[PDB]
């Protein structure tokens, strides 16, 4: 009929061109209802302090506090030295170093020797 | 220079009987005015330095950083003043009198003449904000941070003391003046090698150098204000005056034993300029900024130039008092909201808009807006680079760019956008924080307008 | 364009090259040539700062305009026969610079066509 | 000046905008044809622009293919 | 103020493109129930309206009739 | 100044005015409480095509979870009351 | 298919409810409570701040050299220098090929 | 080019703020007549962008395309130029005869 | 906005949206009046036509090719109302908007003005304070033992009551708060 979409990781692909979604389980239904029950548990139990007259302050998201904990804290508990991770510790930590090393060393290397040798166009060149 | 010296150890027993409730009044209006009085340092000489007695003197570039610390002093005191409120009378005099022993011991520290006494007092730095830090900290992460702090100064302070009593043994003086008068080339050696090593280490962990930088963030995460804002403002200088101090002895071999910190100063500015971006905690932002900008100056000392060493002094002024404002901001919002996250309270600019605008102006301070002496600084830095080698113009200039994009957009997250909707204590901005944020950022302006006293000895 | 499309299309060889002209030495063809005239000497160009690139053999013409913008300054349209005295000396430049070009053009087509011959006799 | 919504009407104008529309319309149609009369040649040309095929042999200086 | 809205059967989709699309339409089996409501935009003001060399020509006439007369009052300024 | 301050009366009236330009709904015999489906025997697409006319009517869009389930002109005038804070 | 009792029940409480709050947020006639020449602008925005430059130019910064450099005027075949008094000579004989 | 733009711009703002903060040009209608100056002032700041004889845009513009007619430039850059010097009068057209001829697209309350 | 979703969407639903999206593109495509009238009526016999047939399966899997239909054909650039969610005046007024709490923090001297609206502030802040707890108790009564299942709340069912949870909706700041 037409040419197809080919959905990506930054363009990902449209609810209604998704075929899971034109193919429904009775299994599928319940697990909806329940994902609507909790989401819904989770709505009035915010709504019931965030209407409340008494309270003042901060009303603690303990998602917020788990996301927080997990990027920052609980990261190294969970590290384990494995093959990935140690040679992408490596590369990542050690060759950018390395090609920066190399690249400087290189270019001062040629620009000392132009100097002994005699030309660089060093008039006017005062100040350092 | 006793003159300033003996006023500080006058504000310890003044602090000490002073009544309940006048220690703060008394303790903000003597610092200021010994402030004042510390401002008489600043006429400079053209050739030597002010050699006021054979242990004390001043130059061109103590002179700006003894101003710094003594008007430091106050603005640490109005900011610690909200938090302490509960604390017992006691407990308060014992806070101002670490305050007070850290800018005493940072005031004979940067205008120490030997290299041992300057050791000494730059050590003895050491133990009152270990303390402050781990006995006003607020989480159970102060005392991580606080043994962090302490041993990564130490293993690279230590070396530093058996080199320094190597080299008055083998020269006979550690006596500054002495050292630069009858210096001598180093030869290359791996004696001279490790020598090298030994001198240049501690002052490497003290800026601190990218991949011994860890300590920094723990200890400015868990820092009450006033431990932040010291820790930022002067106690990361200590290692570029040291630098700049002892590098005169280490030449030629600095010449290519720089080739490996250069590096990690220059891609470490990249990376800690990266994290930034990425940062769910304000404080750990501003940390990770600190210490990008650290390393700028680490590049500045190391390729030993004297626009280089100009634009570090004006660089070290400038770092110091933007991440003061910015640790007082951020510490603002902390007490209004009880949490450090960045996306928590959100869209303060329709609740706050004075500290809205200083928000804004210590964001624009921070990313080198010109023609603030923080751009003078970073733009002197990078012309001397670029006479180092053309090629560092790719990094400096990632580093711009990845600069102005964290500092905005750390702007835009806390200050824009809709405010949260459950959050009801947000009261309005009280005197004392706004005349914090405006005695933070006035001196900024004012010495934009004469920048040539804070360009240091070489112009 | 049609110079073009003969160049990049034809025997470029045959066409004269821009950047490397002239190719033939300024006698080849001509008996006698006179010199081109110069009526405005380095000082008064140096005096009236003309330009690096007004400085042709035409700026006489420019300082007379200028001369005459500056003298009648209220009344900017005072100045129609000056303007129309330069752009005609310009355009005359244009010309000469167009009958050089057609005149190496067509030394290039003589010499080909001779070179050719030449080679034809000596086949014989 | 007051005017009001008028819900599927044409909106109530005013003698003064279009007055002024006209006025400036007419302004820039009248400057443009007075400028093309008194300076076409900025639009057409001025001088003539020749035909170098047509340019004599002599003129240009060359001989006639005896050298 | 306080307008009131006009009368709602003045709208006739008669005499207008509408009409070609109800024909169009019909010759299908189909019909248009929304062309009344469209018909406001082709009755009033919005009757006709100009092309767009049209347009271009807005103030055309007065214009050349003010040259006409500067070019005969400067040619006849001729006469000294 | 901008958009004079519309009231609950323009509200009803209009919608009125724009129902009553619709070929499926006899005049006289719509009013206010009419309901879509039963009084005037209309479909689910003619309620969406009713809505949308709104829609382009009042300068606004209605998401379809809300649309879906108006079904009477004073429900309608009562949601566009509401969206736009109209309390006279 | 449309409201059930009890949506339509909260909708109209809300409704009342919402529409009383905004009839309340109006003011009453006295509730902003307030507690108890022809060109002057030229002078005060133009003419003060051009003496003050003016002054600051001619006897501050004309004081040091060079601070303030003028472009040389243009000199023409034909004009007389206002200092020396000399004049120009004339631009050499025009063949006037028009 | 100041000139005309900022004119064109504040044309459009005109437009924007009239037709309740609409911007879409495909529910502009009938504008010609409905904002006589509007039009005018937007006709006259198209024909100058375009760079018709003896306007402020001719000046220049007109002086731009003829110098770089006659230099010894890209052959690909200036074809991209002519072709962009067509594109310009394409959307000046589009933007005219979009919002200010035709009938009336935008909603009922004028 | 204003309702509280379902678990899932029934096909009905699916397809009046569907039409709904396919209408709005069709007429940005079609600028004119006239021929979005046209091509509106051709669209809506192309739905007509479908609309008896009763075999379900076949009746998704129409409404599949239909969903794919219209990704390709859709416009890249369909009007959008300025305030909707991706208008040109999305959020335009949300820096206008002040929460009513921050009237609390204003200072005596503030409030010397505007009495009579603070008097009336007085009265809404005792309403709500005394209605609260009625409200708590009456959520309370009608939800089952496991939790709600859909976040739709229910009305005062007492003629002194109020609707549960109602003191954030009803004071709302504007749409034009400024
Ligand atoms: C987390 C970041 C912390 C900070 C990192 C600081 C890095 C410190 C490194 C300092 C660099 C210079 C050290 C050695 C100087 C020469 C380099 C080496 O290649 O020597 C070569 C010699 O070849 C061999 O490399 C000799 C050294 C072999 C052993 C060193 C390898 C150590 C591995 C690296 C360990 C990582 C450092 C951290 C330790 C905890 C040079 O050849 P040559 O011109 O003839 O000798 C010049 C020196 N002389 C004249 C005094 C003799
Ligand atoms: C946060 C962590 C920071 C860690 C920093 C600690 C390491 C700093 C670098 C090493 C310092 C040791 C230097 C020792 C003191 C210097 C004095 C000196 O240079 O004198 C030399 C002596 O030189 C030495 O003996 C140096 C020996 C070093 C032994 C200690 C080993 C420590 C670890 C070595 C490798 C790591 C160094 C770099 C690590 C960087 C941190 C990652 C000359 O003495 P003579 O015997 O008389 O020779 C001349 C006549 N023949
Ligand atoms: O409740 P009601 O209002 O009566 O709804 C009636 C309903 C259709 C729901 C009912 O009769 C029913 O359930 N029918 C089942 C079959 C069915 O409707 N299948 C869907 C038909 S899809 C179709 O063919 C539409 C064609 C057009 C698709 C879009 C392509 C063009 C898009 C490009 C835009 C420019």
């Amino acid at each position: 009929s037409f040419p197809k979409y080919k959905p990506s990781r930054l363009a990902t692909l449209p609810a209604t061109l998704d075929p899971a979604e034109y193919d429904i389980s009775p299994e599928t239904r319940k697990a909806q209802a329940e994902r609507l029950a909790i989401r819904s548990r989770l709505k009035r139990e915010y709504l019931l302090q965030y209407n409340d007259p008494n309270r003042l302050g901060v009303i603690e998201d303990p998602a917020l506090i788990r996301w927080t904990y997990a990027r920052s804290a609980n990261i190294y508990p969970n590290f384990r030295p494995t093959p990935k991770t140690s040679l992408l510790g490596a590369l990542f930590g050690i060759g950018p170093l390395f090609f920066w090393y190399y690249v400087f060393k290189t270019d001062r290397d040629k620009k000392e020797k132009l100097i002994q040798e005699g030309k660089l166009d060093q008039t006017f060149n005062i100040s350092y | 220079m006793l003159k300033i010296i003996i006023p500080t150890t006058m504000l310890l027993p003044m602090t000490w009987m002073s009544k309940h409730n006048m220690i703060w009044i008394n303790a903000t209006v003597h610092s200021l005015l010994i402030s004042l009085i510390s401002l008489s340092l600043l006429n400079q000489l053209g050739e030597n330095s002010l050699n006021f007695s054979l242990t004390f003197f001043s130059d061109s570039l103590s002179a700006p950083l003894l101003v710094l610390t003594t008007w430091l002093l106050p603005l640490m005191l109005m900011a610690s003043q909200s938090h302490l409120s509960k604390e017992t009378t006691t407990r308060k005099k014992l806070y101002i009198t670490m305050l007070i022993l850290l800018q005493l011991f940072l005031i004979m520290t940067f205008t120490a003449t030997e290299l041992i006494l300057f050791y000494i007092l730059f050590e003895a730095t050491l133990v009152p904000t270990l303390i402050i830090i781990t006995r006003w900290g607020n989480q159970t992460e102060r005392l991580n941070a606080g043994l962090y702090f302490l041993f990564y100064t130490l293993a690279g302070s230590l070396p530093l003391l058996v080199a320094l009593v190597y080299i008055q043994n083998t020269t006979g003086s550690l006596n500054f003046l002495i050292i630069h008068y009858w210096s001598h080339p180093l030869s290359n050696s791996w004696s001279n090698i490790f020598m090298w090593l030994a001198c240049i280490m501690a002052f490497m962990v003290k800026m601190p150098l990218y991949g011994l930088h860890l300590w920094l963030p723990k200890a400015h995460v868990e820092a009450p204000i006033a431990g932040s804002m010291v820790l930022a403002a002067v106690l990361l200088k200590l290692g570029g005056y040291g630098m700049m101090r002892i590098t005169t002895i280490l030449n030629p071999l600095t010449n290519y034993m720089a080739y490996p910190f250069l590096m990690l100063s220059m891609w470490g500015m990249i990376m800690t300029s990266s994290i930034c971006l990425r940062q769910t905690d304000l404080k750990s932002l501003i940390a990770y900024s600190s210490v990008s900008h650290m390393a700028l100056v680490i590049v500045a000392i190391m390729i030993q130039t004297p626009w280089s060493f100009m634009g570090a002094t004006a660089l070290m002024i400038a770092h110091g008092l933007t991440s003061s404002m910015l640790f007082c901001l951020a510490n603002t919002n902390y007490e209004r909201v009880h949490s450090r996250t960045m996306i928590l309270a959100r869209g303060l600019q329709t609740l706050l808009p004075l500290m809205a605008t200083w928000w804004l102006v210590a964001s624009l301070t921070n990313l080198a807006l010109p023609p603030s002496i923080n751009l003078i600084g970073e733009l002197f830095i990078i012309t001397a680079s670029f006479s180092w080698s053309n090629i560092t113009i790719i990094l400096m200039g990632m580093n711009m760019m990845i600069t102005a994009l964290y500092s905005l957009y750390m702007l835009i997250t806390t200050q824009r956008g809709k405010y949260t909707h459950h959050i009801n204590n947000i009261k309005p901005s009280f005197t004392r924080e706004n005349a914090l944020m405006a005695l933070h950022i006035l001196p900024l302006l004012l010495l934009t307008l004469n920048p040539k006293m804070i360009l240091g000895p070489l112009y | 364009g049609a110079h073009l499309a003969r160049r990049y299309l034809g025997d470029a060889s045959k066409e004269p090259d821009p950047l490397r002209m002239p190719t033939f030495p300024p006698d080849y063809g001509f008996p006698e040539r006179k010199e081109r005239e110069m009526v405005a000497t380095q000082q008064e160009m140096n005096d009236a700062q003309l330009m690096l690139q007004q400085r042709d053999y035409c700026a006489h013409y420019l300082i007379q305009l200028l001369k005459c913008k500056r003298d009648s300054f209220p009344n900017f349209l005072a100045c129609k026969h000056e303007q129309h005295d330069w752009d005609y000396c310009e355009h005359l430049d244009y010309v000469k610079r167009m009958k050089e070009f057609e005149r190496e053009r067509r030394l290039l087509q003589r010499k080909k066509r001779r070179e050719q011959r030449e080679a034809e006799m000596a086949r014989g | 000046v007051h005017i009001e919504p008028r819900y599927r009407q044409f909106p109530q104008l005013t003698r003064s905008q279009l007055i002024q529309a006209e006025f400036f319309s007419a302004t820039m149609w009248f400057w443009i044809l007075w400028r093309f009369w008194h300076d076409s040649d900025a639009v057409l040309g001025h001088f003539p622009y020749p035909d170098p095929s047509q340019w004599t042999d002599e003129e240009l200086g060359i001989l006639p293919d005896d050298e | 103020s306080k307008m009131e809205l006009p009368d709602y059967k003045q709208w006739k989709i008669e005499g207008t493109p509408l009409e070609t699309v109800q024909e169009k339409l019909a010759a299908r089996g189909l019909r248009d129930p929304w062309g009344r409501n469209e018909a406001w935009r082709y009755s009033g003001g919005f009757a006709n309206n100009v092309s767009f060399v049209g347009a271009l020509l807005k103030g055309f006439k007065w214009g050349f009739a003010a040259f006409v007369v500067a070019v005969g009052a400067e040619y006849y300024l001729e006469s000294q | 100044s901008d958009a004079p301050p519309l009231t609950l009366e323009a509200i009803k009236d209009r919608v009125l005015y724009v129902l009553k330009l619709y070929d499926k709904i006899d005049p006289e015999k719509l009013s206010v409480n009419s309901h879509f489906m039963k009084d005037l025997g209309l479909d689910s697409l003619d309620q969406v095509e009713i809505i949308m006319a709104m829609e382009d009517e009042f300068g606004f869009e209605i998401p379809d979870i809300d649309a879906e389930k108006l079904m009477c002109p004073q429900e309608i005038v009562d949601y566009i009351a509401d969206k736009k804070d109209v309390y006279e | 298919s449309g409201y059930t009792p009890d949506e339509k029940l909260r909708l109209q409480q809300l409704r009342e409810l919402r529409r009383r709050w905004l009839k309340d947020q109006e003011l009453s006639p006295r509730e902003p409570v307030l507690p108890p020449r022809h060109s002057i602008f030229a002078v005060t925005h133009v003419l003060i701040p051009v003496w003050i430059i003016h002054y600051y130019l001619k006897y501050h910064v004309t004081a040091k050299p060079y601070t303030v450099v003028e472009r040389k005027p243009r000199i023409f075949p034909g004009d007389t220098i206002l200092e020396t008094g000399e004049v120009i000579p004339l631009m050499k004989e025009f063949p006037d090929q028009h | 080019h100041a000139f005309f733009k900022a004119m064109l711009f504040m044309c459009s703002g005109s437009i924007i703020h009239s037709l309740n903060d609409e911007q879409d040009i495909r529910k502009m209608g009938g504008l010609y007549k409905a904002m006589p100056f509007t039009t005018t002032a937007l006709i006259i700041g198209s024909l100058a962008l375009t760079g018709m004889p003896y306007l402020t845009g001719f000046y220049s513009k007109d002086l731009i395309i003829e110098a770089v007619n006659m230099s010894y430039t890209n052959a690909w850059a200036l074809l991209m130029t002519l072709i962009a010097t067509s594109l310009t009068a394409a959307y000046s057209t589009r933007i005219i005869f979009f919002a200010f001829l035709g009938k009336p697209r935008f909603p009922p309350l004028v | 906005a204003f309702s509280a979703p379902a678990a899932y969407l029934t096909h009905q639903q699916k397809v009046l949206r569907l039409y709904k999206r396919a209408l709005r593109h069709l007429e940005s495509w079609c600028v004119h009046r006239d021929k979005y009238r046209y091509f509106a009526c051709l669209m809506r016999a192309r739905f007509d036509e479908h609309k008896n047939e009763k075999d379900m399966v076949k009746a998704t899997q129409l409404l599949r090719q239909a969903e794919e239909e219209f990704w390709y054909g859709q416009h890249p650039q369909p009007y959008i109302f300025p305030e909707s969610p991706g208008g040109t005046s999305y959020e335009r007024y949300e820096c206008y908007k002040v929460p009513e709490w921050c009237l609390d923090d204003w200072h005596p001297s503030e409030k010397a003005m505007y009495p009579d609206y603070f008097a009336k502030r007085e009265q809404w802040k005792r309403l709500r304070r005394e209605s609260w707890e009625r409200e708590v108790k009456q959520l309370q009564e009608e939800t089952p033992p496991g939790g709600p299942r859909t976040e739709a709340l229910p009305p005062a069912r007492k003629e002194g009551d109020l609707p549960p949870l109602w003191w954030h909706i009803v004071t709302r700041p504007r749409e034009r708060p400024m």
